[PDB]
């Protein structure tokens, strides 16, 4: 440290720790006297540097501060940066680092804030020369080791980051602003920013997210592609790359409302498609909903390869994994028109090959029974639906169906869900059309209505490839004019094709849903299905649904029940969509009346979702309100009163289940949380709001799927017990399904409890009984989630009649309407050509550990379990293949997907 | 970008939660007037 | 002059205090936002009409500031 002279040079070292003599007075006599001295301080300029390098391994602050002091004061003092112009250009190198020195290695606060200005201009104006970048390089990639380095370069990175951002929010941008005193753009900054780029990638992970979004243009984006896709395989390999994209879109995905974040994860899914796996390609094109991404994909295996190959299978299984039945319609036909096989082309994309594979499963899983034994007055029409709930997916239990003396028992609206239960038995199967049609031409009419929701249910699974779709049967039954067989059938239709929007289904649904006129409370099954087929995709927000609505206001106000469905439909019809649905609140905000503000808030959630802080706080406001005006004064009505509380309640829990599913999987246990405060409050907030706050609850944690599943729906449960309306019961047990028996083991007993304990009415008794026998599936059947499953940041299409049903008051009628409850996730097996229907095995995570994702890419190390097992919901959720020892490669990446494992053996 | 995608869900999210809670400890006691509020006072005269 | 009672101002203080509560905390989401809020102005309207979306705010000020009542 102390100076040692000329010694040798190591002591040179050492004697410019204090005071350097070869960069302090030679150089700034120099320079402040002659002018053929530009000369010597050229060459002079390659031993300054070096200097620097080896007193770079010193960190201390004192003697890097009083070392280069006079050099800091030289810019302007005695150099003025043009007393040869070229010259202290290029001599900027050494000089950058010592107003550094006083920036971050001394604290002085008033020099610390005024240098940073100095910095940036002086960033600007040396990276014209490019050499600004190589002066980051050397600290970025390091030389020597030091703590100094590690606070100090991030500050050069900082100049850039804080103009950029200051362009959004002060719109007059560039140097004007002396708070970096830097131009926007220009070439002279935009150079070193894409350099900049180059050499933080590779190092660091640090400024490239910053710049891309502070620019607020996808051609940031654009330009991130080039780079990337020379990266792909031989700087590192396609999962490093995957895992350094995904995310571009994902801490930036809750961080993009509507515009930016489509234009952003368009950008994203084109990297995908650039690279080597297409796999990763269909996952973020499903994501976009765009029906135009979908196709390319599929047509990139599908159209350049004349041959079978695998090619065409492929193509086939990627299409076929939405349930949804978006992607089915769309793929299809496609392979007619190329014609290797249609046969087998053509049942491999249909929801039919589905079938097949879950005889598989069942035949290990086998039937267990528990059915309720009642019989007699209500207590024979809850049991007689509770076989369906049991029983839900393909399982056979043909014979006690056969036995009709049950089935007649059932009188009145009964007799409808009876048979509408019996579907649910046949759920996602070809076969079991043939009990519902002996009753659907015998006695009463009550009967017909019934078979043709059992029709819905069990058309399901089939309903693609031209294989007795839904369309060919129900069409007659909406002909004939009597109103209970038109509603029941179009509502079937609705269910069966799901997200699926074919020509002759939606062209069906066309003209109609125009007539409101006539007061008929169960044409509310006329807007209803409409919404539920719209879901899945991109929505056109139809004419046809909007015009209705605002027909039936000024028809009637009379039947209360009616609108209160109708206002749901319009918001569940415009989910899929948030771009568009921005301006649909306007256009229903034109007409004006109380009763069209409930409508209102509802559509709120939809248009704002991808965000909802602006909408959460308004949903919050809303409820705060009704008791605000009562209590300002101190210090018809009914109808308009009553749908304007309840809309709200629900849309606070529709925004924060959508927001919390897409974008960072942590904050899940608190907007749960927003509820508990949120049914405390309400349960709080009127008397009237206590009632249905409780029903909402059960709906906001299926659908925001919570990773705490054991110890606050039973928690709740026990206060709701006193509490009046049983409903609330059934809405837990949604979520309470899980991974069959895990969480249900506590659910079964907890329920069991108050319903078996209190009788005091069999009206009550019979929402309590249906709750217990959905929340099970023998022997781990099938798992429902509301999430697609190919993305845990999805959405389904088929659980939204479940998200429906829990904002009214229980009713008979809307028991016909519980027994549809779709939703079914696949069991994984690994394919071959001749379609083997084993697994060979797996490894399961129940928490990953990767803080290099939100989703957490499944690890490589697991727990081994074996064959055929069913894809294990939370606590078992990331899943990785084993199958690589054995000498087998996965074809399709599987990370916990629904999709089915599909390997090629060498 | 991948710390950052599990914070700003999680934040906000604990933020909201905690303002929630300030405006709602009024709101526990408005459903009820004389329907609990006067069992309250049934209760307390007791216990001394 | 008059007297009164006023016990209704519990519940005017009591929202005042939770609305402006919720916007302190959004702060973090908020900054994400506006990025993508204003090209939807620029494009659309102002708040109810285009005119002057030049500045954040053009209009500022205050219409009395005078009163001494009686001399």
């Amino acid at each position: 440290m102390v100076d040692e002279s000329d010694k040798k040079q190591q002591t040179i070292d050492e004697q410019s720790q204090i005071s350097p003599e070869k960069q302090t007075p030679n150089k700034k006599d120099k320079k402040k006297e002659e002018e053929e001295q530009l000369s010597e301080e050229d060459a002079k300029l390659k031993t300054d540097l070096e200097l620097l390098v080896e007193r770079l391994k010193e960190d201390d602050s004192s003697l890097y501060e009083a070392s280069l002091n006079a050099l800091k004061e030289s810019i302007k003092n005695s150099t003025s940066s043009m007393t040869a112009v070229p010259k202290p250009l290029k001599f900027l190198r050494p000089t950058y680092p010592d107003l550094c020195s006083i920036y971050d290695k001394w604290t002085d606060p008033n020099l610390k804030s005024s240098l940073a200005d100095v910095l940036s201009i002086l960033a600007m104006t040396y990276s014209e020369n490019g050499k600004h970048d190589s002066l980051r390089y050397r600290l970025l990639s390091d030389v020597s080791d030091f703590e100094g380095w590690g606070h100090e370069y991030i500050r050069h990175l900082a100049l850039e980051i804080g103009e950029v951002y200051n362009d959004q929010v002060e719109k007059d941008a560039e140097d004007e602003t002396s708070s970096d005193g830097s131009k926007s753009d220009g070439s002279a900054a935009t150079s070193g920013f894409e350099f900049s780029k180059e050499d933080t990638l590779r190092l660091c992970l640090d400024i490239v997210p910053y710049f891309l979004k502070h620019n607020g243009e996808e051609d940031a984006v654009d330009l991130l592609l080039e780079i990337e896709s020379i990266d792909k395989l031989p700087q590192f390999v396609d999962e490093n790359t995957f895992q350094r994209v995904c995310q571009y879109m994902v801490a930036c995905v809750p961080l993009l409302p509507p515009p930016e974040d489509v234009a952003f994860l368009k950008t994203a899914y084109s990297i995908y498609l650039s690279q080597n796996e297409l796999t990763d390609a269909i996952a973020l094109a499903v994501r976009l909903g765009e029906e135009d991404m979908i196709r390319s994909v599929f047509d990139a295996t599908s159209d350049p390869v004349m041959h079978k190959q695998l090619a065409y299978i492929l193509a086939a299984q990627k299409t076929s994994f939405e349930y949804e039945g978006v992607q089915d319609i769309i793929g299809n036909g496609k392979l007619s028109e190329h014609f290797l096989y249609l046969a087998k082309e053509l049942n491999l994309t249909g929801p039919k090959v589905p079938e097949d594979i879950y005889k598989s499963h069942l035949d290990n899983s086998k039937s267990v029974f528990s059915s309720a034994g009642l019989d007699s007055a209500q207590q024979n029409l809850a049991s007689s639906f509770v076989n369906g709930f049991l029983n839900l997916g393909y399982c056979n239990d043909k014979l006690i169906v056969d036995n009709d003396n049950w089935v007649y028992k059932t009188k009145g609206d009964g007799m409808t869900s009876a048979v509408a239960s019996i579907g649910s038995i046949y759920q996602w199967n070809l076969d079991g059309l043939q009990q519902l049609d002996k009753y659907l031409y015998v006695d009463e009419p009550e009967v017909k209505a019934g078979a043709l929701l059992g029709i819905g249910i069990s058309a399901s699974g089939v309903h693609d490839g031209e294989v007795e779709p839904a369309l060919l049967l129900l069409q007659d039954y909406v002909t004939n004019p009597d109103t209970k067989i038109s509603s029941a059938a179009i509502l079937g239709l609705g269910i069966a094709f799901a997200g699926s929007k074919n020509d002759e289904v939606l062209g069906l649904l066309l003209p109609i849903a125009a007539s409101t006129d006539l007061p008929i409370e169960t044409a509310a099954m006329a807007s209803l299905a409409l919404a539920h087929v719209f879901v899945g995709t991109c929505n056109g927000d139809i004419t046809t649904s909007i015009m209705d609505n605002f027909l039936e206001r000024t028809a009637i106000e009379l039947k209360t029940d009616w609108v209160r469905f109708l206002a749901l439909a319009l918001g569940i019809l415009y989910m899929g969509q948030g771009e568009q649905v921005d301006d649909v609140l306007e256009t229903i905000s034109a007409i004006e009346h109380p009763m069209t503000s409930a409508i209102e808030v509802l559509v709120g959630s939809c248009a704002y979702t991808g965000t909802g802080d602006v909408l959460l706080i308004q949903d919050l406001l809303h409820r705060l309100t009704p008791k605000n005006v009562k209590g300002e004064e101190d210090a018809e009505i009914k109808s308009e009163e009553k749908k304007g509380k309840s809309s709200d309640k629900d849309a606070t829990t529709d925004g924060k289940n959508d927001d919390e599913e897409e974008e960072k999987e942590a904050g899940i246990v608190d907007e749960l949380a927003y509820a508990v405060l949120g049914i405390a409050l309400i349960a709080l907030g009127e008397d009237i709001g206590k009632e249905m706050s409780l029903r909402h609850f059960g709906h906001l944690m299926h659908y925001g799927n919570e990773h705490i599943r054991r110890m606050v729906p039973l928690a709740m449960g026990i206060v709701s017990v006193s509490d009046p309306q049983m409903k609330v019961f059934d809405t837990l047990t949604r979520f309470s399904h899980d991974a069959d028996l895990e969480v249900s083991m506590n659910s079964i007993f907890a329920m069991g409890l108050c319903g078996a304990g209190t009788n005091n009415a069999r009206l009550a008794q019979l929402l309590r009984q249906l709750a217990s026998y959905y929340s099970r599936e023998q022997d781990a059947l099938f798992i429902t989630r509301l999430a697609q499953g190919l993305l845990h940041l999805g959405k389904g299409t088929m659980t939204m009649d479940v998200f429906n049903d829990a904002h009214v008051l229980n009713k008979v009628t809307l028991a016909s309407i519980l027994t549809t409850a779709v939703g079914l996730v696949s069991p994984s097996f690994m394919l071959k050509h001749h379609q083997l229907f084993y697994m060979l095995n797996a490894g399961i995570r129940p928490k990953f550990i990767l803080a290099l994702n939100d989703e957490g890419e499944p690890i490589k190390v697991n727990v081994r379990v074996g064959q055929a097992v069913e894809t294990v919901g939370q606590a078992g959720r990331p899943k990785k293949i084993t199958g690589w020892i054995t000498q087998s490669t996965p074809v399709l990446l599987n990370h916990g997907e629904r999709a089915e494992l599909e390997t090629d053996e060498y | 970008r991948c710390k950052l995608k599990l914070l700003r869900m999680e934040r906000i999210k604990d933020h909201l939660l905690l303002e929630e809670e300030f405006v709602s400890n009024s709101e526990i006691l408005k459903p009820f007037e004389k329907k609990q509020e006067e069992e309250k006072k049934q209760l307390e005269e007791i216990r001394g | 002059p008059r007297m009164y009672e006023e016990a209704s101002g519990k519940e005017v203080e009591k929202v005042a205090t939770a609305v402006l509560s919720t916007t302190a905390r959004a702060k973090a989401r908020a900054k994400k936002t506006k990025k993508e809020k204003g090209p939807n102005e620029e494009e659309k309207k102002k708040e109810h009409e285009e005119k002057e979306k030049e500045r954040e705010t053009n209009k500022k000020g205050i219409k009395e500031t005078k009163e001494n009542d009686e001399e």
